């Protein structure tokens, strides 16, 4: 346990905290809290209780159907031979409906199960979003999490709702497969002229990167200032403290400007939530609005120019 | 992004739609980034930026209103805070130059040892009891089954010499954890609190190593008003004292290495 | 409802509100599911066969 | 738990009526279904 | 110009090299030894990067030489020289400029170091920033070295360094199958999943519903305990994050390094070791 | 109508507020999802048959 | 009836809340994991043999 | 656990009759299908 | 249970509850696991020979 | 632990027995199994 | 058996409950593992050969 | 017990509890790893040659 | 550590011995193996 506020050297335990009182109508928490010395050596040790109401139960049950369907077909292709199942797991996956069905409901064989397990996974998330909304207002909390989770969901549906349907073919939808879905994103790009030139795709990376960047700063800074109680952000947001009182000066002296203990968390939010925002878009545009982002770039004089040390002929025009 | 445009299409009709929202959001943020600190104090080096300006690109925002919980006051952001005090003299009449700590920098309360006057009250839990308290009050808290007990270990010091021995540790009701250590200085025989952040463990020799300040410095550590609860005011002024050591506990530290 | 007699005792050990929500939800999926698993196979009644093709008399 | 035999028993019938209500509402669903397009 | 609470922190000392000399503040920034250093690299490179836009692929009079930020590019020398300095024109710029990158990045960290040394804060930030720099030291030094050619580096072109990422990527076919690469990716995603979660919660407890007080850590814990059961902890997240962030970069560094020096075949194939296992 | 005399009590164990708005949504999606399913595949009342003129005299 | 002799003592170490709940789950999933896999199997009933293809007849 | 011998034996009994309730309703289930569509 | 007589001792260190429940699970999965595994390659009464005819004959 | 020698045998005996009920139950299962489709 | 004349001392340093539960799993896994690996290539009595070919005899 | 005279001292610095269990994990893993590396290449006794293709030859 | 010279010797003896028990077990298989397909 090296102390750079990395691992809690000495842990202590108190009676299982059954969460704070909820409002009327909200079922009582369930689950006997557990304690883990190891886990707790990372952060908190106590576990649960967990809430589970209508939306919750309706969700945990819903999406649990999709997962089954998927894992089922997977173990199905392997001819129910677990041996080869745990072998080709990565490869195994529930493929979408063939283009010879458009959007029509295909038979369980040719793409059916996918669609089904899809809607069950589509609503499973939409429903889960409400589940979170019910956990916010029940605690007088705001909906910053729902707003974000929403954004993510946006891009999630772009991969099936808004784009595929806008294309008129369930073929342009990601498959239920660890590896095969990697090929999806692998093919999509190839199909649309290289996402490197797709504007939104870049903007989105700036976030996948920025995101990682900030937390690398914040998560760190808070620790570096964890000495002066820099982890207790809440009472810091209310009445500024010494932690946040030097915590900024650092950044200020280093990069010139800075933000407040609260402020930053707002940047982080928009630097992360905006990630998928530029995600669903960059994909909502591809296939529909644009078809070849390479020529699209050069069309606007984007694509860089390189000398010609290597070039190939074209047997088509020739022959 | 080109100065002149000869091509028009939907893809690009949405891109700019973003940058506008972006150029706007970045401002929204900036505004918030000024709810603590500004306005500035001097003019050592005339605000630098592509476009100077009086106080940044975005005008200061409107004071937000924070309703603390029960039995609490109210906070506003931003707020007009009265000027602080500097117990240091300018190393040079030239702007920007640092300020040398007067007297013993270990307690000059400047820079590393310098801490703002936090509310001379105490943080509480959801119900209303002082959040951070000593185990001598936390009748429920016990050392994790297995993890070695701190209560009884001898708190060593920077120079190595022993400064005292732990008599108790302060746990946190709100967030189960150990935040402070009720250390019993040998010199003054007083009882000062020790922050986790500076508290290091050596379960082998039953000690709580500290590179912050020397064993002798543990003597005049910002005392606490009520030994049954730590005040936010003092709490922040506490662990700040140790910080000084991080840069004053030895002339060599502040001194260059090369 | 004959066996209902002895079955009444269950309420004393399990929270009634649970078996209700767990089931009101359990049926939700099952229903949305069946019409689905069925409409996708045995008979896609909506637009697979009868009635009068919305494509034939439709598209034309 | 958290209830006695009295309040419990009552719940057993009241909901039971609505329960079979389903077995019935869905039995009419099938019986009229099997009638329409026989399956198997 | 200082913040409402700056003056009482601008202490003298805590310098690594020749501090007293440059020990001062220029506006909201700090200089010191490393302060001047980085600058000596900034303009010496930033301008060279411009000189490249000026000059161009072949010449300043060429039709290739452009100023479009998108088309701008500063590619390294051929793989012929290997570990040799190529003509400033034919790869020289990149080579030199890059040497300025390390001088800027590294110094920038070192500068942060003593900067923290003054605030008596933790050296987390810099140590964290190290990885980023380290990752760079891999995409230009480590990898190229074990490849025997400074030409293996990536072009310094806003969009130009994307192709270098496409080729080297496909150079191993479906670059999506890279173990380290995948792993790393997960982290980048987890991280973003963390931010979208952390930042959100804070704002959701310090700015609750209308006519509501500022929630406490008492809620935070319960909140995530009612949606998924467990709550990592306050600083825990600030730990977890820092972890993900670094881990994301670390595993990535490995990701590209292994690609080439430690593997020439196609990544998709590497996974075969799992297949050719005497179990199936 | 038989069990009708004994179901009003359903309001002593299930809070109204929550059961109302919850379903208000329950249906919102459901129906918003029906037109959905029917429109994509079953039949396309807008583009399928009539009025044939809009796009027959439109696409031309 | 044989084993039912001393098997009553079981509930004395195994809570009924446990069994009741898990049992439902197992028997639920397990069951669905039968019509399911078996369905996908030859003896499918929805669209395998009879009702003999009427879709083909009625549709067109 | 959480109980004594008394409450224990009572549960087990009713709990059984409820289990044979299944086996019978399911065995009769299988059999009805067994007659219709013969597996094996 | 012949030599199993002395084994009585096992209970003090092999916790009852745990041992029973846990073990009860191991079989649950295995039971299916096996049936699945055998059902895979050996022989598949579900899709191999007769009395299955309705599947193939009934289809075409 | 948490238990003593006296009930150590009691839990021991009740559980051991049942275990053999399944061993006989399933051995029989594998019996009709071999009868139907012989394997190896 | 002799060599074990002093082997008793083992239950003094090692934790019985642990060494037990551990092996409880190790052999549990070692076992399912082997059958798995052997049944893979060596002799796959399932789909490998006779006694009968319910599939090659019955299928065709 | 030849070297048991001079090397006894080893246990005073080496925590008996750690090295014992630690080494245990090793060898068993080394063993399972070896069989693995050997059975795979040198000769896959399970699948490789004799006794004989009882399976492939015996079946078909 | 956590002991002395005397007690340390005791463990060294029981441990060491039973160890050969293994090498003895290993070699015999290495050799019963070398009997079969003498590798190389
Ligand atoms: C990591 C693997 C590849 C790589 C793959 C990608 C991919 C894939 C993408 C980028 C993208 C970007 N990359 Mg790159 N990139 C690499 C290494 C670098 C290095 C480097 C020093 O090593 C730099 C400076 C950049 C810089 C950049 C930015 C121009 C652009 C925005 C990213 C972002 O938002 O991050 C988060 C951080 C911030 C927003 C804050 C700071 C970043 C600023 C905005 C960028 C300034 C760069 C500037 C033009 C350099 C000259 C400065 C002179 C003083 C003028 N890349 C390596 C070789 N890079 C994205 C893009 O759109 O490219 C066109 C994109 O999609
Ligand atoms: C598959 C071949 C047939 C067909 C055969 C069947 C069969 C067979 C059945 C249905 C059933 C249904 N069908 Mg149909 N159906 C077909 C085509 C359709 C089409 C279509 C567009 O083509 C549609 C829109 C529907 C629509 C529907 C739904 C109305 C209904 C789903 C009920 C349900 O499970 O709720 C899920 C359940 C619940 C939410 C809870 C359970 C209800 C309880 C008893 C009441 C709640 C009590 C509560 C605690 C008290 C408070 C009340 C309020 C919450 C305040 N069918 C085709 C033609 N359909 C089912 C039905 O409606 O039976 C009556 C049914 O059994
Ligand atoms: C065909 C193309 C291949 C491919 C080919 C490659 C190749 C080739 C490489 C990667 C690399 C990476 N790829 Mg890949 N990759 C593909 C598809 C993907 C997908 C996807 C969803 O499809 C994802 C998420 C990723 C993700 C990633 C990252 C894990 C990794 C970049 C790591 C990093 O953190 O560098 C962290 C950052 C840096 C090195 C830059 C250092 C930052 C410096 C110190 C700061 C700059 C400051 C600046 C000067 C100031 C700006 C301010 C201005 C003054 C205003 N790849 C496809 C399949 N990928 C790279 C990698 O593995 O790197 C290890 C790599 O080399
Ligand atoms: C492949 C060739 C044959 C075939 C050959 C076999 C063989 C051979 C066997 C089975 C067995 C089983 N088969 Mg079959 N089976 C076939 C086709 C099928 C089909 C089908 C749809 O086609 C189905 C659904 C099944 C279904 C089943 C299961 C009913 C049964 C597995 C029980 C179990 O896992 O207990 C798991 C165990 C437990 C949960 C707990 C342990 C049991 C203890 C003794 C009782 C519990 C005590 C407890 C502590 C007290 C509290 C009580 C409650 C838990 C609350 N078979 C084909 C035709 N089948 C097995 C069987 O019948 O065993 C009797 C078996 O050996
Ligand atoms: C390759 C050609 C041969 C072959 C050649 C060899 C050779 C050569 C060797 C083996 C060995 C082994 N083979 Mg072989 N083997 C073949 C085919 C097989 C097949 C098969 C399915 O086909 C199997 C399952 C095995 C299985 C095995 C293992 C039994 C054994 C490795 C044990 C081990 O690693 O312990 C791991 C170790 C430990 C857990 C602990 C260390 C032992 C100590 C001394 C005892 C523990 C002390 C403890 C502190 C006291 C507490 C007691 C309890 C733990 C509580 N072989 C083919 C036919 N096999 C090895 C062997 O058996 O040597 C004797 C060996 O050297
Ligand atoms: C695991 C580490 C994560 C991380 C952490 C991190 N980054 C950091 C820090 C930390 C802790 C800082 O403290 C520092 C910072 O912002 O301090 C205020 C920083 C920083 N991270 C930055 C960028 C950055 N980080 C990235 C990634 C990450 N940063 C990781 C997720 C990425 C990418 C590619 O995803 C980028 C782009 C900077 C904003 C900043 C460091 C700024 C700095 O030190 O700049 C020094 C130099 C100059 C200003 C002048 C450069 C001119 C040279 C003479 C020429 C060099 C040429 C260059 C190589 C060409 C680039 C061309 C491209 C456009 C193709
Ligand atoms: C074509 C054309 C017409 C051109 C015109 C060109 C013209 C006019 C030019 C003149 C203008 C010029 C020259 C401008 C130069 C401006 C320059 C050089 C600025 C240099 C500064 C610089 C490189 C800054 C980099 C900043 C970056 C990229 C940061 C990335 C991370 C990020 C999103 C930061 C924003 C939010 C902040 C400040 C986070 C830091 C931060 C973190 C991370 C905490 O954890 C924390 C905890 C508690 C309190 C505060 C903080 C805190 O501030
Ligand atoms: C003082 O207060 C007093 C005590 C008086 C109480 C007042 C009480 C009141 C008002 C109480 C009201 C209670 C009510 C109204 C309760 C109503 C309850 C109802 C209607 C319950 C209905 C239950 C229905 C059940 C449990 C149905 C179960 C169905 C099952 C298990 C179906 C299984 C389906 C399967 C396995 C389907 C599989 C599908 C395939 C085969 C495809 O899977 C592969
Ligand atoms: C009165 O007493 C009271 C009541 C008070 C208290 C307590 C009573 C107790 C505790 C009674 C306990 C009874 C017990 C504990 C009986 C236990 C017997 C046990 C646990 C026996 C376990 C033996 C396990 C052994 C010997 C395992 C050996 C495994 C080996 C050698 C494995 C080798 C594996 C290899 C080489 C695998 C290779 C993998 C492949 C083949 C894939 O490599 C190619
Ligand atoms: C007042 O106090 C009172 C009277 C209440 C005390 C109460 C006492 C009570 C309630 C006592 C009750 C005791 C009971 C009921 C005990 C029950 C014991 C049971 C049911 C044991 C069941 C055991 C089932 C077993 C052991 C199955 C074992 C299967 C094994 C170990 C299979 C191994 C399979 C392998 C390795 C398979 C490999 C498959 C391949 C290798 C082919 O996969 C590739
Ligand atoms: C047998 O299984 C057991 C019981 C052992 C359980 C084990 C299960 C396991 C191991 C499951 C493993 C699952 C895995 C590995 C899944 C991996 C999934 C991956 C990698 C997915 C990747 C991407 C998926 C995407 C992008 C999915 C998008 C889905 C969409 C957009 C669905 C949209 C659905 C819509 C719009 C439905 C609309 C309703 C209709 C069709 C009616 O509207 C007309
Ligand atoms: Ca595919
Ligand atoms: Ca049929
Ligand atoms: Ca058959
Ligand atoms: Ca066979
Ligand atoms: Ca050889
Ligand atoms: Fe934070």
């Amino acid at each position: 346990p090296e102390y750079q506020n990395i691992f809690t050297a000495v842990q202590v335990r108190a009676p299982a905290y059954p969460g704070v009182p909820l409002p009327k109508g909200n079922l009582p928490r369930i689950g006997r809290p557990i304690f883990s010395y190891w886990l707790g050596k990372i952060g908190d040790a106590q576990i649960g209780p967990i809430y589970l109401g209508l939306t919750g139960t309706l969700s945990i049950f819903f999406g649990l159907v999709a997962i089954s369907i998927i894992g089922f077909n997977m173990l199905a292709s392997v001819h129910w031979d677990v041996f080869q199942f745990l072998k080709h797991f990565f490869w195994l996956g529930l493929e979408p409906p063939p283009p010879q069905y458009g959007l029509r409901i295909p038979p369980l064989s040719e793409g059916g199960w996918w669609l089904m397990a899809g809607l069950f996974l589509t609503l499973s998330i939409l429903l889960w979003w409400v589940r979170t909304y019910k956990r916010a207002e029940a605690l007088g909390m705001s909906q910053h999490l729902s707003w974000a989770f929403a954004a993510a969901i946006f891009f999630y549906l772009v991969l099936g709702f808004i784009r595929p349907v806008m294309m008129g073919s369930w073929a342009k939808a990601v498959p239920f497969g660890i590896f095969p879905h990697l090929d999806w994103t692998a093919a999509f790009s190839i199909r649309y002229g290289n996402l490197y030139y797709n504007p939104f795709h870049m903007l989105s990376i700036a976030f996948l990167y920025g995101s990682a960047l900030l937390f690398a700063m914040h998560g760190a800074t808070i620790l570096s200032v964890s000495r002066f109680g820099g982890d207790r952000e809440i009472d810091q947001i209310t009445h500024r403290g010494t932690a946040a009182e030097r915590a900024a000066l650092f950044w200020r002296w280093t990069m010139g400007f800075n933000v407040t203990m609260e402020s930053i968390h707002r940047w982080a939010w928009w630097c992360a939530v905006l990630t998928v925002i530029t995600a669903g878009i960059g994909i909502l545009l591809s296939g529909t609005v644009v078809d070849n982002w390479y020529l699209w770039a050069v069309k606007h004089g984007m694509a860089p120019a390189y000398p010609e040390v290597v070039t190939a002929v074209n047997p088509y025009e020739t022959a | 992004s080109a100065g002149i445009t000869h091509y028009i299409d939907a893809a690009q009709i949405t891109i700019w739609a973003f940058w506008l929202f972006f150029f706007g959001l970045i401002i929204y943020l900036r505004r918030e980034d000024k709810r603590e600190g500004y306005p500035l104090d001097s003019d050592r080096t005339e605000r630098s930026g592509g476009r100077v300006k009086v106080v940044g690109f975005p005008d200061l925002p409107d004071p937000k209103t924070f309703v603390l919980p029960h039995n609490g006051g109210t906070v506003v952001a931003p707020r007009v805070e009265a000027p602080v005090a500097v117990n240091a003299t300018p190393f040079s009449p030239a702007p920007g130059s640092p300020l040398v700590p007067n007297g013993d920098p270990m307690l000059s309360g400047f820079g590393p040892a310098a801490s703002p006057d936090r509310p001379k009250h105490c943080d509480l839990t959801f119900e209303g009891l002082p959040k951070i308290v000593p185990m001598r009050v936390a009748k429920e808290f016990s050392i994790a089954e297995g993890d070695p007990d701190p209560r009884g270990m001898t708190v060593v010091g920077l120079d190595g010499e022993v400064a005292g021995t732990v008599s108790d540790v302060w746990v946190d009701r709100s967030e189960p954890q150990i935040r402070y250590l009720e250390v019993e200085v040998a010199a003054n025989k007083k009882k000062v609190l020790l922050p986790i952040g500076f508290s290091r463990f050596d379960k082998k020799a039953r000690k709580v190593k500290v590179d912050a300040i020397k064993a002798a410095h543990f003597a005049n550590v910002p005392t606490l008003s009520n030994p049954d609860q730590v005040t936010l005011y003092e709490e922040d002024k506490v662990c700040a004292y140790y910080a000084g050591g991080k840069l004053y506990a030895t002339a060599e530290r502040a001194g260059p290495l090369l | 409802f004959t066996m209902n007699a002895n079955l009444y005792k269950i309420w004393l050990i399990l929270d009634p509100r649970r078996v209700l929500v767990s089931i009101v939800a359990f049926q939700i999926v099952l229903g949305l599911l069946i019409h689905m698993i069925v409409l996708s196979t045995d008979l896609n009644w909506l637009d697979d066969n009868i009635p009068v093709s919305y494509q034939a008399l439709g598209k034309k | 738990t958290g209830l006695t035999d009295d309040e419990a028993k009552e719940f057993h019938a009241i909901f039971m009526q609505s329960m079979y209500a389903w077995f019935g509402l869905v039995v009419i669903a099938h019986l009229l279904a099997w009638l329409y397009r026989p399956w198997l | 110009a200082m913040l409402s609470f700056e003056k009482k922190y601008r202490v003298r000392g805590g310098t690594l090299i020749g501090g007293d000399l440059f020990d001062f503040w220029v506006g909201p920034f700090y200089v010191g030894f490393f302060g001047v250093v980085g600058f000596c690299f900034t303009l010496l490179g930033v301008l060279l990067i411009v000189w490249g836009a000026t000059i161009g692929p072949t010449g300043p009079t060429s039709d290739l030489q452009t100023y479009n930020l998108w088309r701008i590019s500063i590619a390294p020398p051929d793989l012929s020289y290997g570990l040799r300095m190529a003509p400033l024109t034919e790869g020289g710029l990149w080579q030199i400029i890059t040497i300025c990158a390390a001088g800027a990045f590294i110094s920038w960290a070192l500068r942060e170091v003593e900067i923290c040394r003054k605030l008596g804060i933790g050296f987390h930030v810099p140590f964290a920033f190290s990885f980023a720099i380290g990752a760079y030291l891999v995409l230009v030094f480590v990898r190229p070295l074990l490849m025997g050619a400074w030409g293996h580096g990536f072009p310094y072109g806003i969009l130009s360094h994307l192709d270098w990422v496409s080729n080297v990527g496909y150079q191993f076919l479906h670059f999506h199958y890279n173990p380290a690469h995948m792993l790393a990716i997960s982290f980048f995603f987890t991280n973003c999943l963390a931010l979208s979660m952390h930042g959100s919660l804070i704002l959701s407890v310090t700015n609750p519903q209308k006519g509501e007080p500022v929630k406490t850590s008492e809620h935070e814990n319960t909140f995530f305990r009612d949606i998924v059961g467990y709550s990592i902890g306050a600083l825990a997240i600030h730990r977890l994050g820092l972890f993900l962030a670094l881990s994301a970069a670390f595993w990535s560094a490995v990701c590209i390094l292994i690609s080439g020096p430690f593997w020439t075949r196609g990544w998709p194939e590497w996974w075969n070791w799992w297949l050719e296992l005497p179990l199936w």
